[PDB]
């Protein structure tokens, strides 16, 4: 096959910025490269055909550049909502090498998250498990430290983790921290707290519970 | 070995259906002597008898039940369940009291692709009624004949699954099964194997 | 008002087959040519195939050869990937996408949503629902939904009416193999007595759908 190889790997940048991405074809192709935009859950969508032509209904913003086999594609503005893996692609012919990404993600200022604690449900209890849910919503960067204390004790091992993708207007994270504990375990304990370390707090925040009240 | 009261008998006086609160009675159960009601009320709950809406695990209380001397009507189940699992180890149904004095095994309106009564080799007296069950496949299969104990009981397949599309779907009888049908489309499900 | 929309994904064994469909609608696909593609979790796009269903005249990557096929059906306007053989490594979203006709090239213009297919030896499981009840200005709640397999469930809610402020959380695999996530809503504080918040699990891999009313805790 022809080797399509793109670069960066990945970039941060901030709103407003500049951002050159590109793709070197093995063999020449002459103009015959393709680029598209994946969002997360997303299918891909087209941008550029023929290496420079925009496609309908794209922005301006979007370009494309070259011939032969050094290929770029550049955002001469980036927007909050340009968040996706971009992907370049041999068109011409078969078997249409598609290149394997750059994703791009957004810098912008540090926002602290709102934390949220969710004890188990009494249905999930009378199952024999207990989970025990801590949110953290809408913040800035992705980095955060989340500890489980159950009556003061740290907890490992029995915890894991979830992140949002970037939301397209604001460029915050969501995260949720989910712990499972036995019914039993969970009943011989009385207090459950959620302690969150972030660049957008002065000093950790915890939210807790005690268990029945 | 075990027999317990049916619904509307002792524990189970005045109780609309098998549910939430009554349930544990069934507990270790070989016969029940009486009938079997499971009605939608079981799984939504009951304000006015304090009754919370049945776990559909605890319905595996009833797999020790071999026996009902009367009649088994179930008018719904776990959407989640493809058969009538609880009741994989029932052999005999006795239809000495009938629903509306008329039918022993009442199947109606559930979400099953097969009855799965693997275990079943007699209904004693009383019709089958089969209806509704627009999932329900393998039903025709049986040979209900071979097991009633009472001349002129009847069994009724009506507006489950079309023939035509269990066919189409491949919902029918295993290959190592026998001309006397199934309980569902695995070699376990067969009443007798080739 | 070109569309695709791939359908059929779900769990299949290893060493088990698969059909996907992919139905077209606002234009014919006699009279042009459409590619199949996939991509692995996390992974980048690999081409799979074309087929111009006027003629039948298909093509395939080396990498499925002699076990992937594509068809197609002009009376129902869909196209088809058989696939035999399917192997762990075969787990990925799979798309359909029209070839399109601004250039000689195989630039491709319109794409389906993708449908996962999942291949491991393992039972298909639908979730619990649990709620994630409020009140514990603004209010969050949500639903838990654990233990299913394979990948993927939808979550909406109030039917898709709720909309704003809600993050539902990429799933996470369990250590007992099974997937789980949360999906969280922030709310007004003051309508928790006066709208009711229902969440809309799919399972599709299933065929589960369930609705959870989540409510203050009393
Ligand atoms: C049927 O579904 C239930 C869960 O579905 C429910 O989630 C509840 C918490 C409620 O919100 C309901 O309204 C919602 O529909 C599953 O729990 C059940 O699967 C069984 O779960 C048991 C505990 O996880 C487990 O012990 C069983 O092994 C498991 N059944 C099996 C054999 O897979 C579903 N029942 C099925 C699939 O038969
Ligand atoms: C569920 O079963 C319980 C029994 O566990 C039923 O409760 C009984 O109800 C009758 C009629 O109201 C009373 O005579 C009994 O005193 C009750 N017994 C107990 C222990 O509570 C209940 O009625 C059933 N509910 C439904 C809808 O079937
Ligand atoms: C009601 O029963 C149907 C029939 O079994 C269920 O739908 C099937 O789900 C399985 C996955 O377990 C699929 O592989 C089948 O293809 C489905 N059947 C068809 C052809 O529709 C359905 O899930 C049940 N309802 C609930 C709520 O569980």
């Amino acid at each position: 096959d022809i080797q399509m190889t793109q670069s960066p790997s990945s970039l941060s940048a901030s709103v407003g910025d500049r951002v050159t991405i590109t793709c070197r074809a093995s063999q020449d192709l002459a103009t015959d490269v393709a680029w598209y935009q994946q969002k997360p859950g997303k299918a891909p969508k087209l941008l550029i055909y023929s290496a420079s032509f925009l496609y309908s209904g794209v922005p301006s913003r979007f370009s494309g550049s070259g011939s032969g086999t050094d290929f770029t594609l550049t955002i001469s503005s980036l927007q909050p909502e340009d968040f996706a893996t971009y992907y370049c692609q041999q068109s011409e012919p078969e078997p249409y090498t598609f290149g394997q990404g750059t994703k791009v993600e957004i810098k912008r200022t540090v926002a602290a998250p709102s934390v949220f604690i969710f004890p188990p449900s009494d249905e999930q209890l009378k199952s024999g498990t207990a989970s025990v849910v801590c949110l953290l919503n809408n913040f800035y960067p992705r980095e955060a430290k989340v500890q489980w204390k159950v009556d003061n004790a740290l907890q490992s091992g029995n915890s894991q983790e979830s992140v949002t993708e970037q939301d397209s207007k604001d460029s915050t994270y969501s995260l949720s921290s989910t712990l499972t504990l036995s019914k039993a375990d969970y009943e011989k304990h009385k207090v459950y707290a959620c302690e969150v370390t972030h660049q957008g707090l002065s000093s950790p925040v915890t939210k807790s519970f005690n268990r029945g009240e | 070995r075990k027999v317990c009261n049916g619904i509307g008998i002792g524990e189970f006086k005045d109780s609309l259906s098998i549910n939430a609160t009554n349930i544990k009675h069934f507990k270790n159960c070989t016969s029940i002597s009486g009938d079997l009601h499971i009605l939608p009320v079981a799984f939504r709950g009951d304000s006015f008898t304090h009754t919370p809406p049945l776990d559909p695990q605890e319905l595996d209380i009833l797999k020790t039940v071999k026996e009902i001397t009367g009649f088994l009507l179930i008018q719904a189940w776990p959407e989640n369940r493809t058969d009538l699992h609880a009741f994989e180890n029932l052999e005999i149904i006795r239809g000495r009291t009938k629903q509306h004095g008329q039918f022993s095994l009442a199947v109606v309106s559930l979400n099953i692709t097969s009855l799965g009564l693997r275990s079943l080799k007699e209904i004693s007296d009383g019709d089958v009624i089969i209806s509704g069950n627009k999932n329900l496949c393998y039903a025709n299969t049986i040979n209900w004949k071979k097991l009633f104990g009472t001349s002129g009981q009847k069994t009724k397949i009506i507006s489950n699954r079309g023939e035509n599309s269990c066919k189409a779907t491949g919902q029918v009888c295993h290959a190592l099964c026998s001309p006397e049908g199934c309980w569902g489309p695995e070699p376990r499900d067969c009443v007798s194997c080739r | 008002e070109v569309q695709l929309v791939e359908s059929g994904g779900g769990l299949v064994q290893p060493g088990g087959s698969l059909r996907l469909s992919c139905a077209a609608s606002g234009f014919t696909l006699s009279g042009d040519w459409i590619h199949w593609v996939r991509q692995a979790p996390g992974k980048g796009l690999e081409w799979l195939g074309e087929i111009s269903a006027a003629g039948g005249y298909t093509d395939y990557a080396d990498s499925v050869k002699g076990r992937f096929t594509i068809s197609a059906d002009t009376s129902k306007n869909t196209a088809y990937l058989q696939m035999n053989s399917l192997r762990a490594e075969d787990t990925a979203v799979y798309y359909c996408a029209r070839e399109s006709r601004v250039s000689f090239e195989a630039a491709m213009d319109y794409w389906g949503q993708g449908t996962l297919v999942t291949v491991s030896s393992a039972s298909t499981k639908g979730p619990s629902v649990f709620p994630l009840a409020p009140s514990s200005g603004t209010a969050a709640l949500g639903c838990l939904v654990k233990d299913y397999f394979p990948e993927p469930v939808t979550v909406s809610w109030n039917s898709g009416a709720l909309t704003s402020g809600v993050h539902t959380f990429p799933a996470v695999l369990q250590s007992s193999g099974l997937y789980s996530l949360s999906s969280v809503v922030t709310v007004p504080s003051s309508s928790l007595g006066t709208q009711t918040y229902i969440c809309n699990v799919n399972h599709k891999p299933s065929n589960t759908k369930v609705d959870k009313k989540v409510e203050p805790k009393s």
